[PDB]
């Protein structure tokens, strides 16, 4: 029965997503801030896709890592084929949605991942950051302020709904994100930003003493 | 299984 | 064959002649060599006529295909890259005598300054492209004469009308110095075609205006 | 229920792993020391992967030997393609984890093996040795001091937790490793080191009279 | 076309001219031939312009692709190997007239001594590469004249500014002895482009500094011509 | 089965 | 249950091997002696693999014959590719073990064969002969003195243990092998030796009047 | 380009020049042409510089790959066969000007007599190889002059130091008769590179010893 | 290069020279051009040295591979056919200057008369083969001179030793009239190699016997 | 090379010479160029010797393969078609100097009149074939002289013996006027080979009869 198969796949993926750490991505004055709970030092849940496009994920590592590699390949191919500015986060989100909606229905086991695609405006340009959330089934939702993935998303989202403020500074945004994520030290936090003030490449990780000073 | 982040 | 393009404050204009030859024999007297690829770019191609027509058709099809698929038109750099890729891929046939050198003129809607949004791009046989900075470029057999005439006449360009007049005069000089380029034919009433691009898009210049400009130039030259 | 059948798969893999000998790899002053209970003289459980990367495994021989050959092929291809210093143990561990996860998910029988990838610093450079353990399901865990694989690892790990000491000499580390392994003679032990003092290639087997003098 | 690169204490500098020709005809007057491939390397390509642009674009794409995939940039030797492989693979097309000779300048962050971290690598048509030890190298039609000028002028290089001046003067000499290399155009205000790489990364030199350096060089040359004579006769 | 090390 | 199917396969292979004739291979002063109970005159169970490598098998003929052909192909390819002295019996034994394990795991019916690979030292060299026994499942065991395959192996092995003597001459070794195999004339014996005194090719069959005089 | 190799009791030595040219123009002054492929063999390759470097890199990679895969290094005959296969496979590209002629020197640990364990192997453009038995061999443009000098000077070789001095003198003669081979550059302090292989393995000769030998030879011939 | 083979009552003998040249320059002085493929056949290959070595190695590998696979050695006609197939397949490379012409000598164990069991087979560049019935054949650059010498000297062959002496004298004549063929080197003590095949198999002739025969010939001709 | 074939009442006979040359140099003296493909046909092939031997072997193999597979021998037209197909397929290699022109003679068992069952078939380089109706044909370099001799001598053919004598005489004339065709060697006792085909099958003519015929012809012309 297709109904039973869809229900089983949805419940399996939903139980696999919540069996993982939490990642929060929120927009601030300088762009988009990525905060992830990652005790590991080699495996990363935050990565760059293109010049102004970021990547965040939560779930089974070997699945969203492959998805990230595929997205990087697609972005580089599109950029070289036409131009760097012809690549947009919307196209990457659409490709991810198609890939996940095909895998959810065709493969034996659906991917237990939840993707986040964030895009900021180009240098010297004014535009509100765009946040896209792609689920296991293949649905894409546009979030204006913040995205919560992995673990118990509801308490963190509730805390963010009370503590969020637009055009906040990097330090205030980091404090808010950490406070919502606790509901942590530098040895278990993976922090990166999409700095819209950067000339070409906006992605920039914040680790070490620089991270320690901020929080 | 294992390796969930 | 001679196709010219020049920038004026607030837009760009491209014009081309009408003659096609087979050696020393005149085979065509009303060939159109300037195409409106989309709402804001124009492409003139010199060389073999068949290859030029096929190039323009394929380029327009590719641009419209991308725009319909992605729901957003290509940036100007993307269009330049696609045309350069086509030119590079046509190199082997160009070595066999099927050469085609295109000239690209367009208006960039994403440019910061609307007055200087006009763009002129020239291509070589190897697919390399260069964005012109002096404000005028020409391709074809009579390209050198038209370019040297525009070098002297460009100081008079202040708006679309003056730019169109200068382009027509440059084509007239190119036809005067090159036998493969046709001049204004008053007996048959055949005049060069022109396209003007501005903030409102690309439109075809009516034949009456170009005929008036050609008659004025001829009367000026004859004294 | 596929979920409960995955329990049978995990139990079969664990039974295969426990039905084998024990291998211990611990860091010391000169790098990483490998001590294995290998009665055979032709078959080996410790091998070199690249200039500064070792390899230790425990389980079914025909599986981790094939994995070792694949890792050697990947390391040599990467080294020739870009540079020798571009090859790192982290990439080898990631490749092993992805391959083992794919096998555990798709193949009829999971690989009943347990892998260990160790990397030391280059010559003239100071860095703490990195130890990685890769399980049958694809999980990779970063062990800072020592790794125990194969057989009943609980008593050996408990003994190592007490007897281990950082910056220990080769002789003291060998004594500690053998003492924890008992809880053997030169004819049943395979000993190799990742000597960080070596200029280019760190792997070096210690067998025969030199091994006898060491212990 | 002429591209020069020389080492100075604490960094490296690379500069190139602006002229492109088709035989004896001048077709370009503001061509940019020095590219910033990544945060610590700069690459200049001599030869056919289209092949040069495609080479720089593909090289930058490959380096960024590896950095994004692996999360760590390539070592300098890896970048050298990739560029050499590209040059070797372009040999068949180069034999048909589509020749491209690259020049690589970089700053190795993993080097022991920070003051000697600058690196200059030269490539030949067969894909071979050599890490220059004399501290300067040049490629292009005017490479010989620029290299000979730098051989005499390298003793004056003590910092970034003096190295930039020496590079500009070498380009001036190359343009003075080669018609395919464009000199400083004072009428149109077009000057050679330069890139300077130091511990803070690779940055583009502002046009005003290069313009005033070129103007000073021209004034010095004119003054020396006025002072000098043909062994007693002017 | 057999051959476990 | 995979375990029950594996047990069924193991029992089938064991009974198939039990239906085969007995083969004895023992080391003596001059090298390795092969004595097999072969009634057929066209079918042979003892064959040469390379210059210093022999081959013995017992079980289903149409399987170990194919394995022997594959081993000969591998040995010739390795010898031509690098050198004749780069081919060793250990590599052949490892290849046989891998092939038999893969067949036992993937094919519908496991091979009902038992293989023996014997290697002697090169001319002018001193080294104890190496004996390898490869089973149907893929396990390889190193025997220091003698190998018994096919039929009922317990009484023959006991007789060899009671009667074996190192550095024995060819005649005494042949007498001991025949006496243990009985627990026969030239019409039902297949005898071959790996004569280490031979310059290049050590394999040599002993038949006819020479065999009759020997026993 | 000139690379020489000679046998001395208990080992072998190989040396090469430092110059690379493009026609009559000197393009390189510190090129290294002698490589340590593994712990007991050294390879020097003459011809096109790029092809030589690629050949050395690929050959070392192949040898190390086999050693890691099989757990035992190849025999000397196997290494000779692999190098000959590479040379034979490069014939088509060598016909287009990308020629590479390698010289192989090694120490055979499996040899019976330790004092005669040194090996010198030369290759031709067709992939054929021959183990030299006269104790010395050379490759490159100046190979003939160096070989003829070694023919006269080989009687003085009794140990590693004398063999190194003879190799340096042979390179000096080759540079003296061939303009494509660089000599000891005292102005820039650039001297030929050498590798000595013995029972303890292959090591790079320090520059100071080669500089001393070159200065002694120059003062002798002044 | 010159390789000779002649039949004597009860067996066959094949001998070859030791010199290899690159144009007018002597590059080798101890090349072995006669191989023992198996217990009863010997193959000498003239032409390019690399191709000759490769052909000998591949031919021996193929013969031993068939013998091990089938458990019975090939007949003499089968060996001839395989060698002819190899020669025919090498035609394209031979047209590019990599020619290799082999000479095959064997002792047919299945022959009826033991005294006439010797076999000599010659091959052409097109792959054709022909069993020689005159009792002697030669291949190489100096083959004509050696064949003409054997035509006069064959009447003296009555056993293995006389046949060996005649073969050595034919090689001496070939080297006397051909610069590409090397004669007996008395200074270096290098002499041609020979193989004798009879009912007991194929064995290598010791160097002392060939040296004595060469010295006797030299003393006779001086 | 010269191969002749003529028809006599009750059968057919084919003969060929024994000489093979490489330019002006004689390389073979006892080459056999006439083959018995099956019980009732014989094939002689001129041109390159290796190609001729390969063609004869492959043609016999193909005919026997068809006979074994189908249990019934091919008709004569089928054999002609297969040989023509082989010749046509060899055209590209023949353009490179590997030409082979076969001559086919056979006895048609299914023919109506037994006395006229003999068949002679000739081939060209393009694969075309024609069944001769004049009773004789020849191929090779000396084919023209042999055919012109048989034109005058054919009136004497009345049985197998006379036909054999005429064939031997034609071969003698061809060898007399052509240097590439060998004549009867009285010193070495080597004579041309012949095959006689009739209702009882194809048999090889004993050498003694051909020797007697050759000696009779020589005495006639002395």
């Amino acid at each position: 029965s297709p109904e039973q198969a869809m229900r089983e796949r949805s419940e399996l993926a939903r139980k696999g997503i919540a069996r993982a750490k939490s990642v929060v991505a929120l927009a601030y004055a300088g762009g988009v801030l990525f905060v992830a709970e990652n005790p590991s030092r080699s495996l990363q849940k935050i990565s760059e896709l293109y010049d102004r496009v970021g990547f965040a994920a939560a779930g089974k590592f070997n699945e969203f890592d492959n998805l990230r590699r595929g997205g990087i390949q697609f972005a580089d191919t599109r950029g070289y084929a036409y131009d760097r500015r012809d690549v947009t986060g919307r196209q990457l989100a659409n490709v991810y949605a198609q890939t996940l909606g095909t895998i959810f229905t065709e493969q034996a086991k659906p991917y237990e991942v939840e993707l986040c695609v964030a895009e900021v405006a180009h240098y010297g340009e004014t535009k509100r950051p765009e946040l896209y959330r792609i689920t296991y089934d293949g649905s894409i939702a546009d979030e204006p302020h913040f995205v919560v993935m992995g673990g118990t998303t509801e308490p963190i989202a509730n805390a963010l709904k009370e503590s969020y403020a637009e055009n906040a500074s990097l330090t205030d945004a980091l404090r808010i994100a950490v406070a919502a994520l606790r509901a942590l030290g530098v040895a278990s936090l993976e922090v990166a930003v999409l700095d819209a003030n950067r000339p070409r490449r906006a992605f920039r990780r914040i680790t070490g003493s620089a991270l320690q000073a901020l929080l | 299984l294992g390796q969930y982040l | 064959t001679t196709i010219v393009a020049l920038k004026y404050p607030g837009g760009v204009v491209m014009a081309g002649d009408r003659r096609s030859t087979q050696g020393n024999m005149i085979s065509g007297r009303d060939v159109r060599k300037v195409y409106i690829t989309d709402d804001y770019t124009a492409t003139g191609i010199a060389g073999t006529a068949a290859v030029a027509v096929e190039f323009a058709r394929l380029y327009a099809v590719e641009l419209e295909h991308y725009e319909k698929l992605e729901g957003v038109p290509l940036t100007f750099a993307g269009k330049i890259n696609r045309l350069a890729i086509m030119v590079r891929g046509n190199l082997a046939a160009a070595m066999q005598g099927l050469l085609a050198l295109p000239l690209l003129a367009g208006y960039d809607i994403h440019a910061s300054d609307p007055q200087s949004a006009g763009r002129i791009v020239s291509f070589d046989a190897a697919g390399g492209w260069n964005i012109e900075e002096e404000g005028y470029q020409a391709v074809g057999s009579g390209s050198l004469f038209a370019k040297s005439s525009m070098k002297k006449l460009y100081s008079q360009v202040t708006d679309g009308d003056s730019g169109l007049r200068v382009a027509v005069e440059a084509l007239y000089d190119a036809a005067d110095d090159d036998s493969a380029t046709g001049g204004p034919d008053l007996v048959r009433g055949i005049f060069p075609t022109a396209v003007i691009i501005d903030a409102d898009g690309a439109v075809d210049v009516p034949e009456s205006r170009i005929a008036e400009l050609a008659r004025a130039i001829i009367e000026s030259r004859s004294g």
